[PDB]
């Protein structure tokens, strides 16, 4: 039922905000908190998000973390900045620096504990906790280092309550700090073992949509995080909204984690139309069932025809025919059945739900666990290797007190990683 | 927050930071007595300027700084000077015999009987701070202040403030302008004392300044006047990033990431354009595409260097003014092509670009034309080394001979301290050898 949700760094912070904003437009909450919505279908599962205050006033239930005060000051005074509950704002002053072991060992080691008091004055507000959701980049200090403290702080007081993040990988054609291979893949270590369910959220990816798809000359920040709202309200929408699926994060995770290391989703979002002539035309479901599969709408840069998928959720919003939805589905795997896996029966389902997103007549959202996401950690494999192999730019981890062998078991867990992936790429039945 | 304290040294020092005071005077508005105009919050106040000035409850905005050196003349000159009344008569601290051009004389004789004095004067300024960044350090390589007592003071600070960051602005000597000719043994004594200390510094050929400023400018016979108010332009372009705040900008800390990739090799190479003259500017419009290319001149260069004779593992631009970040792409795009850039092939990234959108300013009677938009390019490239290698030559000639050793020696040093420092600098330019070489 109830979820304790929890935004660290600047990214985290961003693009937790949106979600919120998001949500709660659906929901039909406004920014003081209110329910001003017409279905009640808006209230079924508000619970599951939103603790209900006294006077008929529901509030998020996040926690917003950073090791400096900026983002804080942005997110507070932004449209729904009032909703959040004051109490749950933790910062610092000193900052992460872009440095991972800031925010994992030194720096955030202090504000930790103020963090873990609101997240178990939540939890004890819970009715039935279910799990965990975190909002964070991978290649900053905050978010990278401090979150996965914060996620192996948490799993060892709540040791079998679902953990799910939506971690943004970066990319040199967002980004330029040089670090950034080194943050995540501290990161992704950590992910392997302490995460149930991790979306990856691909900045390079996000880019290719924006400049090439989008045609976005000047792209920033806010639009692609408006890609990872619209996507993040896709996935859970079958958490916030009753119909045909009884369904939670623990069913979620069994279904779509065949083996334990395997929890890396590809997501993906339709529909995805460059402005503007095209943004009037009608969207049958045969062209969000084609887009939602196209390598080119992926929000993980990596070519899903390159490998198979594993396990596949699908979830359509909107005023449709579920029989035109079966028979599109089931039209895309027989038609293209050797990118799914055959020892794994009936491995792509389907949810459709009567509610769309805002704007949009219909759209659909694709979660993908396939083997070619290994395209993705070997990227970054391949930049932090570049640097580590002369040593570079370690100085500024190993003044933290950092030792080079946590790198080297990092990019050792890393590269097994990938070798699982490619392992299931060729096995047969 | 984010505070940073200024100390200037020696007079190379205390001239130069009388050039940059008054050129952020006149970026942040600030009046010769003090006076903000455009201050609203009085008393106090978290804004982006108060990394480097505070306010009194007058409303009086004083910069975050020490003036230093060991006789009186210089540093008279601000006491009665058109900013006098910006400073509190304890923030200038002064001597009465200076170094001598002697390292020796700096760091001991003389230095010895002043530095607890500076060091306190210091410790009040931080006491004002609420998140203490670090310090930048302004000083002469030749003088025997800038060099002996800039060496005391850094060893000093890291023992009160520990790994709390040191940023260095050093002038390295050029003939045409040198006071002594002993400058390179104080300047390789200063180096082989402060590589340790320092996190980063910035150097400054003054030949390179003097040459820029004879081409560009139209200057026939440069002064130090000339000389400082372009280093000036150079300061204010590294710490635009920390006195204001723009969506574009970006904090020198995130290139200070960038630009150090071990210890010891925390020297980055300067670059600034456009130096250019009003009567030269005024039928010639800049763009963001000429500009760029300048920087990869290498008659533009802040240290006489060859930089395509060596490798780079960072480039970091620094935009200010009239700049959109489609110019800046296309301008990269050109550049990357029609140029012979080499990077080490261990920086998968290796440009930085940041914009700051308050425009440049200039001193009025400055020979500097006001333009709507400027680049500082900060580079760490192994080309730097030919500066040490220029050095450490100088120093070996005389000191095969123990030409003048005889001064440092009656003041109580060892020669055994030349050598060490000879020694130092050796395996650094061994260390630019290294990290330029490919990967195995
Ligand atoms: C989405 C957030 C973002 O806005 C995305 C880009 C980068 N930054 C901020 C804004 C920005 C951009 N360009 C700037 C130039 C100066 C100052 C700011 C910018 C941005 C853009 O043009 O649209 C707004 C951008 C940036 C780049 C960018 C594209 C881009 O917008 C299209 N490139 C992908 C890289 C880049 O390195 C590259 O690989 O070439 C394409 C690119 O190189 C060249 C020659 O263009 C370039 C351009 C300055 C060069 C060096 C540093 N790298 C980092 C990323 C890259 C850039 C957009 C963050
Ligand atoms: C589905 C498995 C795995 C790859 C396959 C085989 C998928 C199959 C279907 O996916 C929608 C494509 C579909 O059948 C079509 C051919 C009608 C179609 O939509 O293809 C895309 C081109 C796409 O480029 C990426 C293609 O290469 C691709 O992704 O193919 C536009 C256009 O091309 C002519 C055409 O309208 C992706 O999950
Ligand atoms: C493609 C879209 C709609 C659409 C497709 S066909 C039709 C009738 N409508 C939606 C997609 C939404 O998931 C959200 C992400 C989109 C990002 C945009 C905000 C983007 O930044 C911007 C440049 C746009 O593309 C428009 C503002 C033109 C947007 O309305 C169209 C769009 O992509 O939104
Ligand atoms: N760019 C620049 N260089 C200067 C300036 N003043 C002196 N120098 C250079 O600095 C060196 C001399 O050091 P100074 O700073 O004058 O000496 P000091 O630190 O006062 O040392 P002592 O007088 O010996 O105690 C020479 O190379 C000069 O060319 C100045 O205003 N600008
Ligand atoms: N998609 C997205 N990525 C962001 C955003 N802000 C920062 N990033 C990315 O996050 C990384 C830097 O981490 P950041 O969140 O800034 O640092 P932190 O505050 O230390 O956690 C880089 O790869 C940035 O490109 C944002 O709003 N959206
Ligand atoms: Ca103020
Ligand atoms: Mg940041
Ligand atoms: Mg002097």
């Amino acid at each position: 039922r109830e979820i304790v949700h929890i935004q660290a760094g600047q990214c985290g912070n961003q693009i937790g905000a949106k979600f919120w904003e998001v949500i709660s437009d659906e929901h039909g909450i406004d920014p003081t908190g209110s329910y001003h919505g017409d279905s009640d279908l808006q209230l079924e599962r508000i619970n599951v998000y939103y603790n209900e205050a006294t006077g008929n006033k529901y509030v998020p239930r996040a926690i917003l973390v950073d090791l400096e005060p900026g983002t804080m000051d942005s997110v507070r005074s932004g449209p729904f900045g009032q909703i959040f509950r004051p109490d749950n704002f933790v910062f610092g002053q000193s900052g992460a620096g872009n440095n991972w072991a800031k925010g994992h060992y030194t720096e955030g080691a202090e504000l930790v504990d103020s963090v873990l008091d609101v997240v178990r004055k939540e939890s004890e507000s819970c009715d039935c906790l279910q799990g965990f959701q975190l909002t964070h980049s991978l290649g900053g200090g905050t978010g990278s280092g401090m979150g996965t403290l914060l996620i192996s702080k948490i799993r060892e007081e709540y040791p079998d309550r679902i953990m799910n993040t939506f971690s943004v990988m970066p990319s040199p054609k967002v980004s330029d700090t040089v670090v950034e291979p080194y943050n995540a893949t501290l990161s992704v270590h950590q992910l392997v073992e302490n995460t149930d369910e991790t979306y990856c959220i691909d900045n390079e990816a996000l880019y290719d949509i924006c400049f090439r798809t989008l045609k976005l000359t000047t792209p920033t920040y806010g639009d692609l995080n408006h890609l990872v709202s619209a996507t993040m309200s896709g996935v859970t929408t079958c958490l916030r909204f009753p119909g045909q699926l009884n369904a939670d994060l623990r069913k979620l995770a069994v279904n779509m984690v065949p083996f334990p290391r395997l929890h890396f989703f590809m997501p993906g979002f339709a529909p995805l139309t460059s402005r503007g002539s095209q943004q009037y035309r009608a969207l049958t479901v045969p062209e969000l069932t084609q887009q939602m599969f196209d390598s080119k709408n992926m929000m993980a840069a990596c070519d899903p025809r390159h490998g198979r998928y594993l396990t596949v959720a699908a979830i359509f919003r909107g005023r449709m025919s579920m029989k035109e939805v079966d028979e599109q589905m089931l039209n895309v795997q027989n038609k293209n059945s050797s990118y799914f896996v055959e020892w794994i029966p009936n491995n792509v389902k389907t949810a459709v739900c009567d509610i769309p997103p805002r704007g949009l007549k219909m759209s659909a959202t694709f979660i993908g666990n396939s083997t070619a996401i290994q395209e993705l950690f070997k990227r970054i494999s391949e930049q932090f290797t570049a640097m580590f192999r002369r040593k570079a730019f370690l100085h500024w981890y190993t003044g933290e007190g950092m030792d080079e062998m946590e790198f080297t078991e990092a990019e050792s867990n890393m590269n097994d990683l990938v070798s699982e992936y490619q392992q299931y790429q060729d096995a047969t039945a | 927050m984010r505070e940073c304290i200024s100390i200037h040294v020696g007079q190379a020092g205390v001239q130069i930071g009388n050039a940059c005071w008054e050129l952020y005077c006149l970026e942040h508005g600030i009046q010769p007595d003090g006076q903000m105009p455009s201050d609203k919050t009085i008393g106090g106040g978290d804004d982006s300027f108060n990394t480097f000035f505070s306010e009194t409850g007058a409303g009086k905005h004083v910069p975050r700084a020490v003036f230093v050196d060991l006789e009186p003349t210089v540093i008279d000159e601000v006491r009665t000077g058109t900013y006098r009344q910006l400073f509190h008569p304890e923030q200038l601290i002064t001597g009465k015999e200076d170094a001598a051009n002697n390292y020796a004389r700096g760091h001991y004789t003389i230095g010895k009987e002043i530095i607890d004095l500076v060091l306190d004067r210091i410790r009040k300024l931080a006491d004002q701070c609420t998140g203490l960044q670090g310090f930048l350090v302004f000083h002469s390589f030749g003088g025997g202040t800038g060099s002996g007592f800039t060496s005391l003071l850094m060893e000093r600070l890291s023992v009160d403030y520990g790994k709390k960051s040191k940023l260095e602005f050093s002038i390295y000597p050029a003939p045409q302008v040198s006071t002594a000719v002993v400058e390179p043994y104080n300047s390789i004594l200063t180096t082989h004392t402060t590589l340790e200390h320092s996190d980063c510094a910035f150097m400054v050929d003054n030949e390179a300044i003097y040459d820029i400023c004879r081409r560009n400018l139209d200057i026939e016979r440069p002064t130090y006047t000339n000389l400082n108010r372009l280093i000036s332009q150079i300061v204010s372009s590294i710490t635009a990033s920390l006195r204001f705040d723009g969506a574009l900008n970006v904090d020198l800390t995130e290139f200070q990431t960038n630009l150090v990739p071990y210890p010891r090799i925390h020297f980055p190479l300067a670059t600034y354009a456009p130096v250019i003259s009003a009567e030269k500017a005024y039928h010639e419009q800049l763009s963001v595409a000429e500009i760029t290319n300048a920087c990869f001149e290498p008659a533009n260069q802040m240290v006489k260097c060859d930089p395509r004779h060596g490798k780079y593992m960072a480039c970091c631009l620094l935009y200010r003014g009239d700049v959109v970040p489609k110019d800046v792409n296309a301008a990269i795009a050109t550049i990357k092509t029609k140029r012979s850039i080499q990077f080490v092939d261990w920086c998968p990234t290796g440009f930085k670009v940041g914009i700051n959108y308050q425009p440049p300013t200039v001193v009025p009677g400055g020979d500097l034309a006001k333009v709507q938009r400027a680049v500082c390019m900060l580079s760490n490239t192994t080309a730097i080394a030919e500066a040490w290698a220029r050095l450490d030559h100088k120093f070996d000639l005389m000191y095969a001979k123990r030409a003048f050793v005889h001064w440092y020696v009656g003041e109580g040093m060892e020669e055994g301290e030349f050598s060490e420092a000879r020694e130092d600098m050796a395996a650094l330019e061994k260390d630019y050898e290294e990290v330029g070489v490919d990967s195995v």
